[PDB]
């Protein structure tokens, strides 16, 4: 898939994703939602080679889930973003790794923090402030490291965001067909459905 | 290859071409790209034709012992799931398949799902796949509304097939329609593109390039 | 590098009449220029009243025909002596071939029969296992001479009734046995003049309700 | 070396005379009688084997020439400019003609390629 | 190299050059590829070093085994034993050996076992890069039942030349005479071999 | 997958009234070198068969000692093993078929084209050939490599088709594959003066012939031949 | 990437009795899209007929050279080009480009003039020349039109009765390619009259 | 393609089958391989077709002039010279390989010249995908003294053997008979041993069984006066 | 360049071309007119290699305009886009062919005919009643086979053709940032500057 | 290919086999390899038959003139514009020539011309893809000053075995004797020197 991008504010952390699927010459989708939901408060956007994104975030969804039910109690987003590390770590040695790279956004309940982790396929992981995969960030890293304050409401994060989608518009020769964006904070995961 | 599938009010459209070609050779003009998988869901057929035959009639022995086990109707959700899945495991070996699954259930009403060889599957309300894809898309595109009565669906999608059989040298024979209700699927005919373009020309007053 | 395929050349033809059907093939087998055989039968009689032909890589056909034929053998021993009919068999040999779907037996496979109403029956399949039911289907080398004769011939396209100028198509009209057999000999015949894999002989086997029935022709040996 | 030659050594005098030319047909006015007569079914062309000595084989010398299967020449004035003009001849009938359009030139067209040739000698340097 | 196996009347000899390139290099130039596999049946080796030395280490190994359980082994049951290793791991081996061994019952026996693993019982074989260059010379003087001296003049002369024109070939020439009598090591010097 | 390196050329053969006839030549070449000259490439199984090999001698070696073990197997716990239960060609081929498609199956090939040649226990004349690929084909001639270009032209025209076989007798048959022979020595580069021939008729059994020469051959037009154009 | 199927189309030439018959499919592509319906493959000078196939900007360049050609033939010749003369000018136009080849595949028709005698001819991209006396075929589908051809052919058949045998060769043969049909045009030619008929097939 | 090209007593004779094809297809059933580069002196082409006819009808040309220049009846090592001269330098890439036969007032010669600029010398030879057939009866039936029907027979049984076994070569058989002193006598389509049999079924169609859309009258003369 | 459209209707040739120049990674250009007027009543639109199209069209564009100079004429529409064909077809097998293709609308003052003609890079010229290059036409053609009419008026062409264009910005990948629309008639040139 | 020339007594004499292959197929069994540049001065010719045909025609020609002009060359100035070819054509020439001639001054001599376009002048030469199993037995068997009979002989049994290992090599062994006496044409069959 294309651009996703990805910025923590004051109190939540905003993950925006492109709607277009391309198949080669036709786009066949203008409306497609790249995010799982890991956790009541932790969401993990994605994009990569076609097939393996979906089967890898769904099977990460399944094992985060299996371990909120076995234990009775939601993991942090560090323990859960080391988790889905691993996985690609070992992935990348395998007969055929996943091409995947993710994002993920979760509020730490226990901290009362926002946390945003950048994790690439290779299963190489960092926590950031914004962060993006692909090409995004060549076009958006230059606002946002102007822009950005690690004190800004999430209203202001959205506005900071829609100048990045913006330039994405403006300079990228690709129709990303807009984009989802969600937001995650302590009372979970919504998202704005007018962008 | 030109095959297409829409949502709408009355259910889901199925419409296909018939050509099969081995480089310029057209080897067939009278092959069936719908399969029947079970008298509720339909699977159109792109890419590998053997591929595509194999797995949707195998994915119809599954959906018949999940219905057998668990005595209820396989949603389409479920079908396809079990379609992509079983592709995904043979990701990297060479398998090509492009189809869309169309059915119609209580829980979900009309759903299609697009499923692919590399593992992509994308529920939607129309897909085109093939050779032909972006000359039915056109057709589909400005003409395309919710509201659309069966009869006039049934047509949209034939006459989104007679532009890519036209245009798309790969693509032509003959258009097969379905239609796909919740009480399961009903065929709507053979129409010979040779026959049918004379038919819609003159009827229509479109492709009016052609001298006829 | 070793290459585990070879081309025998050969051409194949089956054509289903309304309570009938015939598979034929010429006889001669090659590779490159030379010929290896001049009769060497290429269509088979497989039992309850099936006939097979797997043409292109001769070690292939060979081995796929063998397999069939045990397949028919092991039917009847595991479900008491049924037979096997036209249907059931061409599903059969889809999973025969798609069980190589990664190393493909390199053969184009048509059958021909009788199906449980009694009307001639022929399938075709490529190397890896999709398949049809058709009423007319050549194959092999000359398939690409033949298909559009039969076309005109069979189906009669392109014809229409004099006088009306094209709004009236011919009707198709049923063919005898005698009328085919005309069609397939006059085929191979013309793919004898213009390709050099074709000639030698052809063998045409016809199956009715009766049995299957074998008929010869010489073809030019050039 | 090098030509340097590069000009035209015929020119019009004032009275509008090609000198060159004109001496030209001087001297094929002193050259041997030849004659052609042309009938319904065909053509003849004859000259007179004047033998510069008795002793040279007249036989050796053609003055009339095979162009093609269906073409002859003969000429009056300087037999050397003759011999090689029927060798350009027989040359310029192939390459301008034969192989290109697989058959002999027709007379008329043979003949113009040979007037070229002669006109070129005219006007070239 | 240049290797070769002769039989003659009281048994077989063995002969070898010395010399062990890398490229252009003489890596070792008093190499010894004259090599036992059991007490008189020894083999000459071409092709990798490392090929030839684990394929001649295993038959030893096979053949000592062998000896332990049904006493002496014959030069065929050797020769089967190389050409068993050399067929079947044919994919994976540059391996050009010649074995002669000496029996009292069959005496003197030579048999090669070229590229592909095929085995040729011969009265004498002529194997590696030198041997090319003496065809001619080897079928010309070849004699069946000659003496031992003459055998020894017939393998110093040849793998003279061999030496003489392959520069894949050199050093000294060795020799292993197998008889009756027992087991005689022979070498030959350049100053001695390159003046015949 | 491999590449065959000491190599047999040609193996010929055709069908008689009577029986059947197959020839080979005794070399064992290494590319261009014709290295081994005492190689015999026709193997008699029984009384009744001959199988004929061409390509890797290698793999013919093998080959051969799949066909003693055969031979070995039947005979165990089979009282007719001389008589009723004996190998025939036919089993004999079949064998060596099935080998030859399933080494091609597995992409180890044995690099070889074989002819079987025999009669069977009624008297039909057998003869078939089989491959690396494990291609399969029988005719009234056979011949491997270069005896397929050369030699079945010129055994062609003895026995063209079917009705051909009652007609030709054995003295017409050993002519024809012996002047085959000697034309393949003129014209194949990896092809000896010396061979073998094996006759397997119904009425006298199996005749097999060693050290065959070609003879009778034209050389003495050559002294005339200069130059290659203008030479004098 | 193979310049003599990126365009597609087909050319058929048959002798009759007096009379000589050539035709051609309408379309034009670029590889699987249709682009052109209306893309005449024969072209005339004078009463000799050549119908091209293969890369449609060589068509077009060999009508334009050979058009040129013969105009200059006709002014020194003051006579129209026969079709065997045509024919060899064609053979030597093509093989002038030996190591550079137009990638087309001639097929000239056509009547002499003096002797009446019809006649056809064929060439691969380089000029070797194929003089039939039944029937020429070029094209996408000379698989299929020499299959048509060899059975539906017979000779000595009357101008109208030519017509019907050329033209279902031409149609049938194309409605088994992709990259042929769209419409066809046959020309009955005989010694001082051509008829012109555009035929009616399939559009897929 | 099957050519030879066979010595006799007093000339030579040269054949060839009638197969032309486009891979596996047959083109033409019916071609001529024989051609002239003089009078008597013939010869046959295998290989790229257009390359074989353009280098004959070339150096044949250029023949032409030659003996127009010199008076003299042309040569074959004339032909041959010039032939292999023009085929070396293009080192090649003109496909032509040919076997080139006639009689000279020297006498009666045959050679074979290959695509690189190689020739040969012989009293037989065989070339094209059919040779080896054609050579295995050359060596089987060729003797030292062959007369003038021997030679024919043994030329034209050559390459019958090519028909019959070579898939490049079929139809028919053409000869061409070069003898000294006399006129060379080209026997087009000697032997026809593969005439196609009466279809099963005749083909001709009902006039007006096809669809016409327009009809037109093409003017195929010039401008009209008045 | 990517998108050029052509359509001829009763009275006018109205040629749409796309404003994007992307060169890689970045949109460089969003008003890029890929159009000469060869002459007053003759306009070609050009797409193809960078470079190598203004470079072609500007060479064109020289000739046309001494041809008019020498002659004191226009030539017809026919003429020019014969001479242009003659171009590409000698440029294909140069050394470096000119990897360009155009549309040439033109309207005849002669016969008072709009016409179309498109040619490709290696000189395949068809006249057409609508037409495209690159895969332009495999979005377009199915809506112009179904809509087109030979008496369309200008206004009616420019709704047709509006439709192409959205259907373009809907099933295509890349954002051709819109187009330049310009209409040829019986007085001249000129462009639609709202679209 | 086997080619050779030898220099004796009375002057020198050039062998060559007959076999001419495309593959393995022998195009041509009878071949003349033995050519004339001169009426004393011959070569034998090894490599691309196209080549080294085209070469020696232009030898020819050079020689025809230069006799023309300053009378007869020398061998040496034969070998010289052989070299002058193939040196200065060497990236498109695959030729390995063999020149031998007679003079009255200089006697028999022979110059071999390998690939790469140099000149050795030698007693003897071989070459040709036959040469390689020979190179021993000449060694070992050429003497200098050797009767026509016995360099006969020696030519005869070099190419036998030539002819007997390498597949590329067959046929008639033709010869071509230079003295002062003139120009002598041999040829032997198969039945004749396969025996020796
Ligand atoms: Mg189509
Ligand atoms: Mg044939
Ligand atoms: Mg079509
Ligand atoms: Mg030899």
């Amino acid at each position: 898939m294309d651009i996703i991008l990805g910025i923590r504010v004051q109190d939540s952390v905003i993950l925006a994703s492109s709607k277009a699927v391309t198949r080669g010459i036709s786009v066949l989708k203008d409306s497609d939602d790249k995010t799982r939901q890991l956790s009541p408060h932790t969401l993990m956007s994605f994009a990569g080679e076609a097939g393996d994104t979906v089967q890898f975030a769904e099977y990460i969804q399944a094992n985060i889930q299996l371990y909120s039910i076995r234990e009775d109690y939601e993991l942090s987003p560090q323990a859960v973003s080391s988790f889905v590390r691993q996985e690609l770590a070992k992935s990348i040695r395998s007969r055929r790794p996943y091409q995947v790279n993710v994002l993920i956004g979760g509020y730490d309940k226990k901290k009362n923090k926002p946390e945003l982790y950048q994790i690439d396929y290779l299963g190489t992981k960092v926590e950031l402030p914004y962060g993006a995969h692909g090409y995004s960030g060549f076009y958006t890293f230059s606002l946002l490291d102007h822009h950005y304050r690690p004190d800004m409401t999430t209203e202001e994060g959205l506005d900071l965001l829609k100048l990045c989608v913006q330039e994405l518009e403006k300079r990228m020769p690709m129709d990303f067909k807009g984009v989802i964006v969600k937001i995650v904070d302590k009372d979970g995961i919504r998202q704005v459905d007018d962008f | 290859t030109t095959m297409l599938a829409f949502r709408f009010q009355g259910g889901i459209i199925v419409a296909v071409d018939s050509r099969a070609t081995a480089g310029n050779w057209v080897a067939s003009q009278t092959v069936k790209k719908v399969i029947e998988i079970n008298p509720f869901l339909l699977g159109t057929m792109a890419g590998g034709a053997a591929d595509c035959q194999f797995w949707e009639t195998w994915l119809g022995s599954q959906c018949r012992l999940h219905e057998l086990r668990e005595k209820e109707r396989i949603s389409v959700a479920a079908a396809s799931k079990i379609l992509s899945n079983l592709v995904y495991q043979y990701k990297g070996a060479g398998l090509s398949m492009g189809t869309m699954i169309c059915g119609y259930t209580r829980k979900e009403g009309p759903t299609i799902y697009y499923v692919d060889s590399d593992g992509t599957r994308l529920k939607g309300d129309i897909f085109c796949v093939g050779s032909g894809q972006t000359f039915a898309y056109g057709v589909l595109d400005s003409n395309y509304k919710w509201d659309l009565s069966v009869e006039d669906a049934l047509y949209l999608g034939k006459r989104s097939i007679l532009a890519a059989a036209h245009r798309d040298a790969y693509s032509g024979g003959s258009v097969n329609l379905y239609h796909v209700t919740e009480d399961g699927w009903i065929y709507h005919g053979n129409h010979d593109v040779g026959e049918l373009f004379w038919k819609v020309k003159e009827e229509e007053g479109s492709f009016n390039n052609v001298i006829g | 590098q070793f290459n585990p395929y070879g081309d025998n050349g050969g051409t194949i033809l089956g054509i289903a009449g309304e309570d009938f059907a015939v598979l034929a093939g010429d006889t001669r087998n090659i590779t490159d220029y030379s010929i290896n055989s001049r009769y060497e039968p290429k269509v088979f009689d497989c039992g309850d009243n099936i006939v097979m032909s797997a043409n292109g890589f001769a070690a292939d056909g060979d081995a796929l025909v063998k397999r069939f034929k045990n397949s028919v053998k092991w039917y009847h021993f595991d479900h008491n002596d049924k037979k096997l009919s036209i249907n059931s068999a061409a599903r059969n040999i889809q999973h025969l071939l798609y069980g190589k779907r990664f190393f493909p037996y390199y053969v184009h496979t048509i059958i021909a029969g009788l199906d449980e109403d009694g009307k001639g029956a022929v399938y075709s399949f490529d190397p890896v296992g999709s398949y049809e039911r058709e009423q007319c289907r050549a194959g092999g080398a000359a398939a690409s001479l033949i298909m559009p004769f039969l076309d005109n011939q069979v189906n009669f396209k392109n014809q229409y009734e004099p006088g009306t100028n094209g709004k009236v198509k011919k009707p198709l009209k049923y063919l005898s046995v005698e009328e085919v057999i005309k069609l397939v000999r006059d085929s191979f015949t013309s793919a004898t003049e213009r390709h050099i894999q074709v000639g030698d002989g052809l063998e045409i086997l016809i199956v009715t309700k009766d049995g299957v029935r074998k008929e010869f022709y010489e073809l030019k040996r050039d | 070396m090098t030509d340097r030659y590069s000009f035209s050594l015929t020119t019009f005098s004032p009275s509008g005379k090609l000198g060159q030319i004109d001496y030209a047909l001087t001297a094929v006015k002193q050259g041997v009688t030849s004659l052609g007569i042309k009938a319904t079914n065909g053509v003849v062309i004859a000259t007179e084997k004047k033998s510069s000595s008795p002793l040279a084989m007249s036989e050796t010398l053609s003055k009339v020439s095979l162009l093609t299967p269906d073409i002859g020449a003969v000429y009056s004035g300087m037999g050397p400019d003759y011999r090689v003009l029927v060798d350009k001849s027989r040359k310029v009938a192939h390459t301008s003609y034969k192989r290109i359009y697989g058959e002999y030139p027709p007379t008329k067209l043979l003949v113009s390629e040979v007037a070229k040739i002669m006109q070129e000698a005219t006007q070239s340097g | 190299t240049s290797i070769m196996a002769v039989t003659f009347k009281d048994g077989v000899i063995l002969g070898a050059d010395s010399r062990t390139t890398t490229g252009a290099y003489i890596a070792n130039r008093v190499t010894d590829k004259l090599t036992r596999v059991h007490d008189k049946i020894w083999c000459c080796r071409s092709g990798s070093a490392a090929d030839t030395q684990a394929i001649a280490d295993i038959v030893q190994y096979h053949l000592e085994l062998y000896t332990s359980q049904y006493g002496t082994p014959s030069t065929e049951t050797a020769a089967s034993v190389f050409k068993e290793l050399c067929y079947e791991n044919k994919d994976n081996l540059t391996a050009g050996i010649i074995v002669a061994g000496y029996d009292d019952k069959n005496k003197g026996e030579v048999y090669t076992i070229p590229l592909g693993g095929s085995v040729h019982k011969l009265p004498y074989a002529i194997a590696g890069s030198g041997s090319t260059f003496i065809y001619g010379y080897c079928d010309k003087n070849f004699r069946e039942n000659m003496s031992k001296e003459e055998t020894v003049d017939f393998i110093k002369h040849s793998l003279s030349q061999a030496i003489k024109w392959d520069g894949s070939s050199g050093g000294v020439i060795r020799m292993v005479v197998l008889t009756a009598a027992g087991v005689e090591r022979l070498i030959f010097y350049p100053d001695e071999y390159e003046q015949l | 997958t491999q590449q065959p390196i000491v190599t047999g050329t040609s193996v010929i053969s055709m069908k008689y009234d009577n029986g059947v006839i197959i020839a080979a030549d005794n070399l064992g070449s290494y590319g261009s070198l014709l290295r081994f000259n005492g190689v015999e490439r026709l193997i008699p199984v029984g009384d009744n068969t001959v199988v004929g090999i061409s390509g890797d001698i290698s793999d013919m070696q093998h080959i051969e000692r799949l066909l003693k073990d055969l031979v070995t197997e039947n005979a165990y716990d089979n009282p007719l093993a001389d008589a009723e239960e004996a190998l025939e060609p036919s089993y004999i081929f079949e064998y060596l078929a099935t080998v030859m498609y399933q080494r091609r199956s597995k992409m180890n090939p044995l690099w070889n084209a074989i002819i079987v040649a025999g009669v069977q226990s009624n008297g039909d004349q057998f003869l078939r050939y089989v491959n690396l690929l494990g291609v399969t084909y029988s005719s009234p001639t056979l011949a491997t490599g270069f005896g397929a270009h050369m030699a079945n032209p010129l055994l062609r025209k003895v026995v063209d088709r079917e009705s051909d076989i009652p007609k030709t007798t054995v003295q017409v048959a050993e002519e024809a594959i012996v002047n085959a022979m000697r034309v393949l020595y003129y014209r194949d580069a990896r092809s000896s003066r010396n061979f073998s021939l094996a006759i397997i008729d119904k009425n006298t059994g199996l005749t097999f012939k060693k050290n065959l020469q070609v003879e009778n051959m034209k050389w003495d037009f050559a002294k005339d031949i200069k130059g290659y154009g203008t030479q004098k | 990437s193979d310049p003599s199927s990126i365009n597609g189309g087909i050319v058929v030439a048959m002798t009759g009795k007096d009379c000589v018959a050539i035709a051609c499919d309408l379309r034009l592509g670029s590889q699987s899209l249709g682009v052109s319906n209306k893309f005449e493959k024969i072209f005339h000078y004078g009463h000799v007929f050549l119908g091209i196939t293969g890369l449609a900007t060589d068509v077009t360049t060999l009508n334009e050279m050979f058009r040129y050609k013969t105009n200059l033939y006709k002014l020194k010749e003051e006579r129209a080009i026969e079709p065997e003369t045509f024919t060899q000018l064609v053979s030597s136009s093509l093989y002038e480009r030996r190591f550079g080849p137009y990638f087309v595949g001639p097929v000239v028709a056509g009547i002499n003039s003096k002797s009446g005698k019809p006649f056809i001819a064929g060439f691969d991209l380089i000029g070797c020349i194929d003089e039939a006396k039944d029937f020429i075929v070029s094209g996408t589908a000379s698989d299929q039109l020499f299959g048509m051809c060899e059975s539906l052919y017979e000779p000595n058949l009357e101008p109208e009765d030519l017509f019907e045998t050329i033209s279902q060769a031409l149609l049938n043969a194309a409605d088994r390619d992709a990259l042929s049909g769209w419409g066809a045009v046959v020309y009955i030619i005989k010694k001082d009259e051509v008829v012109k008929r555009y035929l009616k097939m399939r559009q897929d | 393609t099957t050519i030879v090209g066979v010595k006799f007593n007093n000339g030579v004779v040269i054949a060839a089958d009638t197969r032309s094809t486009q891979g596996p297809i047959v083109a033409d059933k019916n071609c001529a391989k024989l051609h002239r580069i003089s009078p008597k002196i013939w010869c046959a082409g295998a290989g790229t077709a257009a390359d074989t006819e353009a280098v004959t009808q070339l150096i044949g040309s250029n023949i032409e002039l030659h003996s127009l220049y010199t008076s003299r009846e042309p040569r074959v090592v004339s032909a041959l010279q010039m032939l292999k001269q023009h085929l070396f330098k293009y080192q090649g890439h003109i496909g032509a390989y040919l076997i080139v036969a006639g009689v000279d007032p020297t006498g009666s010669h045959l050679f074979s010249i290959h695509a690189h600029g190689s020739t040969d010398v012989g009293y037989y030879l065989s070339l094209g995908s059919g040779s080896l057939a054609a050579m295995a009866v050359l060596e089987s039936h060729w003797k030292q003294d062959l007369t003038k029907e021997e030679a024919i027979k043994l030329a034209s049984d050559a390459i019958q053997a090519g028909i019959w076994n070579d898939l490049g070569s079929g139809s028919n058989v053409d000869v061409c008979v070069m003898e000294i002193g006399k006129d060379a006598e080209y026997l087009r389509n000697y032997l026809t041993p593969n005439v196609r049999e009466e279809k099963q079924k005749s083909y001709k169609f009902p006039r007006g069984t096809t669809a016409v859309l327009k009809e037109s009258i093409v003017n195929i003369c010039d401008i009209q006066e008045e």
